[PDB]
């Protein structure tokens, strides 16, 4: 929805990805725009995808 | 006179855990929950857990 914010639809995605899907906020230390999104997955090589 | 300059100080610059962030010194506690570290090198490293 367009006037949620980060914070509620960081719990729902954790539903939508079941948790299979493994994200979190981190930063540049980039002042003004702070947040970056990382997504991550497992196996030997880069077909974790 | 620059030549005068011996050495400059400049920090510590690392990764969360893919992005990279900059401090003055080795050792950060910034990660929050309960966790400590500290550096020793440029490098890539892996650490557990358990």
């Amino acid at each position: 929805d367009k006037n949620t914010t980060y914070r509620d639809l960081a719990d729902k995605i954790n539903e939508a990805s079941g948790g299979e899907i493994v994200a979190k906020i981190v930063n540049t230390g980039e002042k003004g725009t702070p947040y970056r999104l990382t997504l991550t997955s497992k196996e030997t090589g880069e077909d974790s995808a | 006179d620059a030549s005068l300059h011996i050495q400059t100080a400049q920090n510590a610059e690392f990764t969360l855990d893919g992005i990279k962030m900059f401090r003055s010194s080795n050792t950060v506690t910034d990660l929050g929950v309960g966790m400590t570290l500290t550096l020793n090198k440029t490098g890539e490293i892996n650490f557990d857990v358990q």
